[PDB]
RNA sequence: GGCGGGCCUGAGGCGGCGGGGGCGACGGGCGGAACUUAAGCAUAUCAGUACGCCCCGGAGGAGAAACCAACCGGGAUUCCCC
RNA sequence: CGAAGGGAGGCGCGGCCCUUCCAAGGCUAAAUACGCCCCGGGACCGAUAGCGGACCAAGUAGCGCGAGCGAACGGUGAAAA
RNA sequence: CCACGCGCCGCGGCGAGCCCGAGGGAGCCCCCGCGGCGGAGCGAGCGCGAGACGCCCCGGGCCCGCCAUGCCCCUGCGGGCG
RNA sequence: ACAGCGUCGCGAGGGCCGCACCCGGCGCUGGCGCGACGUGAUUUCUGCCCAGUGCCACGACCGUCACCGUGAAGCGAUCCGC
């Protein structure tokens, strides 16, 4: 049992120990370039629980993304139109880093599936997150039980249609009840019925 | 029906009438016009069936 | 065109004529009886003795203004399969549902399920140990809910009048009026003390 | 309004410099280990035209101290120097026109040109004709040297900064008149298309800020603040002073 | 007011539904959090609201507890905590 | 200072397999208007729409409560009536 | 900035309860939506109508540098006799 | 023109009731089929809560809620009566 | 437009522009330069005015003028000082 006492130590990531693992890993990840593929998940415990197995076909990428809020692609810095869209700088972004990670190590490498994403590192620049990635052709993975779900066709680019954790936390999926009423199929399908005139033959 | 085509008017000033033409100056988009949509077109939202208690 | 017309309260059609089409006819009204007719009989031809609808519980509708109703819920509690002595898997087997979830609530849930569950297992028969044709055919599917659950009408019953005057206090209306403004009224005695401790 | 003329010129395209036929970038010898102890010796095989520098640039070649040929450098040309002329480039160089040492060795109130901003730079300061700096003082315990930079402002450079001993020729090239427009043409071909120039008070409304009304005139007053927006610095930015004066 | 008037509430028998043997992390996660605290110590936060601890009191350790962490009852539990080690020395 | 071996990080090739692009609908993810309505017009509305981009499947998405409630309670999701 | 028992109960904040659940990992059928294309039907339109296009070659002939635009034209007779 | 919402008018069925909702019935003009709305109002709410007459209509009288004010008393900032 | 004539900024750890960002142009540049402006060859000159409005001060910090940080009070949200 020795994740819990891995768990444990990352609750206690401002300790002068990890603060010092934690600068060296930083200075490094800064030296490599944006995505890069990590032989084994640099954090075991964490991929662990998010589903990674040391077994062929299971493989872990990092990403690192930059840091801050969004400008608007918008040229000259203007966004003619009514004054409350008239703004280009102070924007947030709609999906959170650990979001847009995982989406950009899903159009880098199309042919695999994306599990899910665990923060490695950060800077005052760029937050460093790794991700866990499928391939869905592999024996090992097609003759799993466990993963065979990745498989199916229906899994393919995951992180493009928002199903991934971080992708879910930013429709509200994380949710549920009471401010997730109006978000659950989607929230655009939420729309339609609430919006749908149901002209029925007897009215 | 009648509004796949581009039409636009020509405006005052052409001494045609107002109504929207097309490339060529063809008339079109209107109940009057050839090729144009109804006025009010049919729909299938018509209450069809009546009800009886 | 005025004079007192009550106000509108529909709200403007959106999307009318580009956007997702939010306008729903229903011709398909009488072929969508039809389609699932078919699917209810051929999924019932698939499992001839099984019927097609599995046993569920007696609950009271929620909320004080159903109270003292009964509807069919998703599925019997653990404590109610423990008065039948049946486990979760056994009773799924038998086409009994189970909820794991679901907590009785009161002890009066439990015995109105386990009584209901107890017609079901003396209705139930199990077809084993080799399918003897004849009498799998001979069996007869059971079609709609098993066992409705019926909300009995309201009756009048007979009381003594003596009886009926020891239970209740004389001026009731006074009684249950004080029990409403209990708390108002102590909130102002408390009030009221205070204002007494400024004197002193 | 209008994108004015100083905006549209940040995007290059028609306004970027005119380098065909340049012979190529005029830097001073690269720092080398010969170059710090001791002297490399040059030729110079040509003294030839830049097509956008009055100065003259110099072809001199030295030995390939890094392997077995000979390597070109491309000077700009102190007055004086001329072809089959011996450059020295090195710590021990002796104090002769055309030579390249660094600004310590340099003694003070040498002219000196094509100086380095800061050690191996190769070039930066006093690089136009007539123009060059000279050495004002050394101190030898910040290893740094005061320069006067042809503006007059006091550069403190270090020591350890190379120069080459000399004025930069094709000196008083500004005295002779243009005379006509059509000369001007001709400078300008060479440089980058910034001429004719169009006073804004001529320009419409939308084309300058100084713009247009029933007479010309710059409106406001021409003196803007250093922070303008990028479109709005027309004028005289930041003026400490404006007008003719004494001095 | 969330419940009706009914003064005779309550015509049924009650599943007593509660407690299931509340219970705390258990001593083996106890025993991990000490391994880990010898070989990590404590987090800056925490060391400046010791210091408040031994001298400036608690008005001030809660203050900065409250905004370091966000909650006052957990504001409150890290003041307990850190209370043992800045009583002790 | 060389000389092999193990670990770790990479580099080049070779083999097997996989990706890519298409579809005026439905579906998921994002970026995102304005005309318009307010009898003017800034918030608002149009509209979480058009349109741009990305991504699947025969459906997709959602989904087995850190749920609702306040009862003589219920009990994943989706859909319909209200 | 950064918890450890924590979340919620449709008015914030501090206390005390009570009910009710366990986030920060994943899978999942059914009922549901829908064009092309195929199949049937209609109190539909009847050649200026109905798809822009019923004509053996309609997104064609033609026009525009291009993105794009975009027609007209049914019927001899029973038999070519 | 069509849809949908509201006002009022006529007409049909049924009447303190009334109702082809969605659905389900080897059944779709047949059968079965919830809300809803009406039946009690008034007050911001806590809450409290209508009979006395009358062809009909109008008015007066009176009752209920909201607001004040006396008086009496239980289970009392509560009940009764004005 | 022009040659001429001024004025202005700027020593590259810069100036002036481009610019959704990544990054660019002047710049293969270097003050006899580059960018910004007026006036418009000569000949002869260009007076007075710094109130107003610009602009500029390693020109002061006077009065004002923020987050933050720091005190005090509070049950805490908070509020009041600095």
């Amino acid at each position: 049992g020795a994740y819990k006492y891995v768990q444990e130590l990352w609750r206690k990531k401002q300790s002068e120990a990890l603060h010092y693992l934690f600068r060296l890993r930083t200075w490094e990840y800064r030296q490599l370039n944006a995505i890069k593929r990590c032989s084994h998940p640099t954090r075991p415990e964490k991929a662990r629980r998010l589903g990674y197995k040391a077994k062929r076909g299971y493989v872990v990428y990092r990403v690192r993304v930059r840091r801050g809020g969004r400008k608007r692609q918008c040229v000259h810095g203007i966004s003619y139109g009514k004054p409350r869209n008239i703004g280009i700088v102070g924007l947030k972004p709609s999906r959170s880093l650990r979001a847009l990670a995982e989406q950009k190590v899903g159009r880098r490498l199309p042919s695999l599936r994306v599990l899910n994403s665990y923060w490695v590192a950060q800077d005052g620049s760029y937050k460093w997150y790794e991700v866990i990635l499928i391939d869905p052709f592999h024996p090992w993975i097609r003759n799993d039980p466990k993963i065979n779900w990745i498989c199916n066709p229906v899994m393919k680019r995951r992180e493009c249609r928002g199903l991934t954790s971080a992708g879910r936390k930013a429709r509200g999926l994380h949710n549920k009840g009471i401010g997730a009423m109006k978000l659950r199929p989607s929230k655009r399908a939420a729309w339609k019925r609430n919006h749908t005139r149901s002209l029925r033959r007897y009215r | 029906a009648g509004v796949q085509c581009t039409a636009h008017s020509w405006g005052p000033g052409r001494a045609v009438a107002r109504l929207p033409r097309k490339h060529g100056g063809i008339g079109a988009y209107a109940n009057f016009a050839r090729g144009g949509h109804m006025a009010h077109p049919t729909t299938v939202i018509r209450r069809w069936c009546r009800k009886v208690n | 065109m005025g004079r007192n017309v009550a106000f509108s309260n529909m709200r403007r059609y959106k999307c009318t004529n580009k956007g997702p089409n939010l306008i729903k006819n229903w011709f398909n009204q009488p072929a969508r009886k039809i389609r699932r007719r078919q699917t209810r009989l051929q999924k019932a031809k698939a499992i001839f003795p099984c019927p097609l609808q599995k046993l569920r519980p007696s609950v009271t509708r929620c909320s004080q203004k159903f109270n003292l109703t009964q509807r069919i819920g998703r599925g019997f509690t653990l404590r109610e399969l423990q008065g039948v002595g049946l486990s979760a898997g056994k009773a799924r087997q038998i086409g009994i549902a189970v909820d794991p979830r679901r907590k009785n609530k009161s002890e009066e849930s439990v015995a109105r399920n386990v009584a209901r569950l107890k017609e079901y297992l003396s209705k139930v028969t199990i077809f084993s140990k080799q399918a003897k044709p004849e009498e799998i055919q001979q069996a007869i599917q059971h079609q709609g809910v098993v066992m409705p659950v019926v909300n009995p009408k309201p009756v009048i019953t007979t009381g003594s009048i003596a009886e009926a005057k020891k239970e209740v206090p004389e001026n009731l209306f006074m009684y249950l009026r004080n029990a409403r403004t209990a708390r108002n009224r102590a909130r102002l005695a408390k009030r009221d003390a205070e204002r007494e401790a400024a004197a002193k | 309004g209008r994108r004015i003329r100083v905006q549209r010129k940040g995007a290059g395209s028609v306004f970027r410099a005119h380098v065909a036929r340049r012979l190529g970038a005029a830097k001073l010898r690269a720092n080398d280990f010969a170059e710090r102890t001791g002297s490399v010796r040059g030729v110079v095989k040509a003294i030839l035209h830049d097509r956008g520098r009055g100065a003259p640039l110099a072809r001199v070649q030295f030995p390939n101290m890094r392997g077995e040929g000979r390597v070109n450098e491309l000077f700009i040309a102190p007055e004086g120097m001329y072809t089959g002329q011996e450059v020295f480039s090195g710590n021990k160089a002796t104090l002769h026109i055309g030579n390249i040492l660094p600004v310590g060795n340099i003694p003070e109130g040498t002219y000196v040109c094509n100086v380095e901003e800061k050690p191996m730079d190769r070039g930066c300061l006093a690089r136009a004709s007539g123009t060059y700096c000279l050495v004002v003082a050394h101190n030898m315990e910040t290893n740094k040297t005061r320069i006067r930079l042809p503006s007059g402002q006091k550069k403190l450079i270090s020591s350890k900064a190379r120069a080459m001993i000399g004025l930069v020729a094709g000196g008083g090239r500004t005295d002779k008149p243009l005379l006509k427009a059509g000369n001007a043409y001709h400078k300008y071909k060479a440089k980058r298309n910034c001429w004719p120039v169009v006073r804004g008070v001529a320009m419409n409304p939308v084309d300058h800020p100084h713009g247009g009304g029933n007479h010309q005139h710059i409106g406001v007053s021409s003196c803007v603040p250093r922070n303008a927006v990028p479109g709005q610095k027309v004028g005289l930015i930041a003026a400490r002073r404006t007008g003719c004066s004494g001095g | 007011p969330g419940k009706v008037f009914n003064l005779k509430k309550g015509g049924a028998v009650v599943r007593i539904v509660r407690k299931k043997e509340e219970r705390k992390t258990k001593p083996h996660q106890e025993f991990v959090k000490s391994i880990i605290q010898e070989c990590t110590g404590m987090a800056p936060y925490e060391m400046h609201i010791i210091e408040l601890l031994r001298m400036n009191k608690d008005r001030h350790a809660l203050r900065y507890a409250k905004k370091r962490l966000g909650n006052i009852k957990r504001a409150k539990a890290k003041r307990d905590q850190l209370s043992v080690y800045a009583r002790n020395i």
